[PDB]
RNA sequence: UUUCCAACGGGGCCUUUCCUUC
């Protein structure tokens, strides 16, 4: 069970996340075989507001539907057990280009695989079971653009802390910047 | 009764063509429909073995 | 029925500026509504414009400042063959020296200087001084 | 607005920006499924399904539960009707409209409220004709739709 | 009037306007759970009716309908959410 | 004339990226 659940050869953050699965697996029939079922593809490293780097779980997204179901105690055993660490959980969309003129015809393209809707996903999973409930975008009159994004109420505290990893998570994915906020 | 029928040879020309256009509309609407049908099996075949390997790659990991 | 947004939203510019409002909500903008306002903002007949987003269209508030006579569209977009860009500034613009024609190229939504220095043509789309 | 009158009066409904939830909200896709296609063999319409089920049980809108609007899912369960739904009221009130023309032939009202009603009914189905749910020379008259509807 | 934020308007004035008027506009009707202490478990009910409600077994009623919200029949208690 | 300087265009690269194909 060592890197069965790793879905790839390599590398070191990987087996030792993948170790730590393993480690949060036989807990016996609650605390395991609802967390087997799930995997992950690969896993990546950034940094964060708390000096502790981010750690990135890729997901092949059929699969975001249980990881949904634990996250909050996982990445509550993750944090934990891999600590100076910033925990979340990405799924691994597929962002297909849109045609060229001198390009010829492919199928066609669902609206689900356009990079405006990828990262539109990715806001979606790097806040959680909180929720989004509107958003903005400025323009600065220096020809900038930021994008706020308004977040929930309840439980929110989860993600409280992991505000300013959000905006460095997501400004390695993508090349746009981001920021928060919360009701009045 | 009406007009449109010139002789018996055209008469039965008219009813030689007709049990040939609904013989071509039989033979489409059984082909296409066995096209239907048995895709039907191609789903329940391709999410049988992801339900199939998915208790598979679940039990044998125990 | 709405057959211009790009013109639904100037002209609640334009009416905004003259009533002298400092601001104004317009709606449901657009592509094209983002990048006039950009070729606007960027040479200042504006400061900055906020997309709020209604999960269907869009909005914006776009914050004005003082210095926008007018800001127009033009309705046919019309084929503008690079020495008609001349003959479109010589009618709609105030001076020689300023205020700016902006079209649509090959190359993108730019004003008509843009145009001169990157040598590309197109249909016209609007104005603004 | 209102092509058929001059009433411009907006009234609609008004679209939570939610997308997902309400979260209070459990039950599951195969719950709703069942509920759809359990009225829908009961003889009941995509508009009176989203309805009942709305005020009876907790379903805010059947798109947000399960991924895919109350007709795609009569259709792959094989419970789409040979015409639309609107276009079936339409036809529907034109035949009780005609009815009542053919009994008082000296109310003129009505045989303008018959020309008004025909007027929609043959665009909405030139429409339907040019994405392809009815079959290219499919048109309405009045004699076969009196039987088409029943 | 002359200089505003309209981004950031106030929930005082922004509860008053029309429904297809706020900023990003959302609906103003509700959903609740009503029980009749005969029934041990509750409905979901929408608060606006139309098609007149009845609980899970016993045929009795829960609201009738009108131009507005559902108009609850007599003994009855209703959590929103 | 190169170096400095900014300015204005041109082209090509990497990031999930057909520019058809051996
Ligand atoms: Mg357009
Ligand atoms: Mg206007
Ligand atoms: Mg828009
Ligand atoms: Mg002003
Ligand atoms: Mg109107
Ligand atoms: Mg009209
Ligand atoms: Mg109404
Ligand atoms: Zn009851």
């Amino acid at each position: 069970p060592q890197a069965k659940i790793l879905s790839q050869a390599p590398t070191e953050l990987e087996l030792q996340v993948a170790q730590a699965f393993v480690e949060l697996e036989n807990s016996s029939p609650e605390l395991k075989a609802e967390l087997r079922p799930l995997q992950f593809k690969s896993i990546r490293e950034i940094d964060v507001a708390g000096g502790k780097k981010a750690l990135a779980i890729f997901v092949p997204v059929p699969s975001l539907a249980g990881f949904h179901k634990v996250q909050t105690k996982l990445t509550r055993e993750l944090e934990k057990k891999f600590q100076d660490r910033h925990v979340i959980f990405l799924a691994e969309r597929r962002i297909l280009p849109k045609p060229s003129r001198t390009s010829r015809q492919v199928q066609k393209r669902p609206r689900s695989r356009t990079l405006t809707a990828v990262h539109d996903k990715i806001l979606e999973d790097l806040v959680f079971p909180t929720e989004i409930v509107g958003k903005r975008v400025r323009y600065l009159v220096g020809g900038n653009k930021i994008q706020k994004v308004l977040l929930d109420s309840k439980d929110v505290q989860q993600i409280d802390y992991k505000l300013e990893s959000f905006q460095a998570v997501y400004n390695k994915l993508t090349g746009k910047q981001i920021v928060f906020e919360i009701p009045s | 009764k009406g007009n449109a029928f010139k002789h018996k040879r055209a008469l039965v020309e008219h009813i030689i063509q007709a049990k040939a256009d609904a013989q071509r509309e039989k033979a489409l609407n059984e082909e296409a429909e066995a096209r239907r049908l048995k895709n039907r099996a191609a789903r329940d075949r391709r999410a049988q073995r992801v339900a199939e390997k998915r208790d598979a790659l679940l039990k044998e990991d125990a | 029925t709405r057959s211009s947004v790009l013109a639904d939203a100037l002209n609640a510019i334009n009416n905004a500026e003259k009533t002298g409002k400092r601001q104004v909500l317009i709606r449901p903008s657009s592509k094209v509504i983002i990048k006039f306002l950009q070729v606007m903002q960027k040479h200042g007949y504006i400061g900055e414009f906020e997309y709020i987003d209604d999960h269907r269209s869009g909005k914006i508030v776009v914050q004005l400042n003082g210095r926008l006579n007018k800001c127009g569209v033009i309705s046919p977009r019309f084929n503008v063959k690079i020495g008609d860009i001349e003959k479109w500034t010589a009618n709609l613009l105030p001076a020689r020296q300023f205020g700016y024609v902006i079209l649509t190229t090959s190359a993108g939504i730019m004003d008509h200087e843009e145009a001169r220095r990157k040598h590309v043509s197109g249909k016209i789309l609007g104005f603004v001084y | 607005g209102r092509m058929h009158s001059a009433g411009k009066g907006i009234s609609s409904s008004a679209i939570p920006y939610s997308r997902n939830a309400p979260a209070w909200f459990k039950l599951s896709s195969e719950s709703v499924i069942e509920q759809i296609v359990k009225y829908a063999r009961k003889g009941l319409t995509p508009s009176q399904i989203g309805v009942l089920l709305r005020d009876a049980h907790g379903v805010t809108q059947a798109r947000v539960i399960t991924g895919n609007k109350i007709m795609r899912i009569l259709k792959s369960n094989g419970l789409a009707p040979e015409i639309p739904e609107d276009l079936y009221y339409l036809i529907k009130k034109a035949v009780s409209v005609r009815k009542h023309l053919e009994r008082n032939r000296k109310d003129k009202d009505a045989k303008f409220r018959l020309i008004l009603i025909e007027s929609r009914i043959h665009r909405l189905a030139r429409y339907y004709r040019t994405v392809a749910v009815l079959p290219p020379n499919w048109k309405y008259e009045s004699a076969t739709a009196s039987a088409l509807v029943n | 009037v002359l200089v505003q934020d309209l981004l950031h308007p106030t929930a005082a004035s922004e509860a008053r306007k029309h429904k297809l008027k706020t900023l990003v506009q959302g609906p103003r009707s509700y959903f609740l759970d009503v029980k009749c202490p005969g029934c041990l478990n509750i409905t979901t009910v929408f608060s606006h009716a139309q098609t007149a409600v009845t609980c899970e077994s016993c045929s009795t009623i829960l609201c009738t309908p009108t131009g507005g919200k559902a108009k609850l029949s007599e003994g009855t208690s209703f959590r929103r959410k």
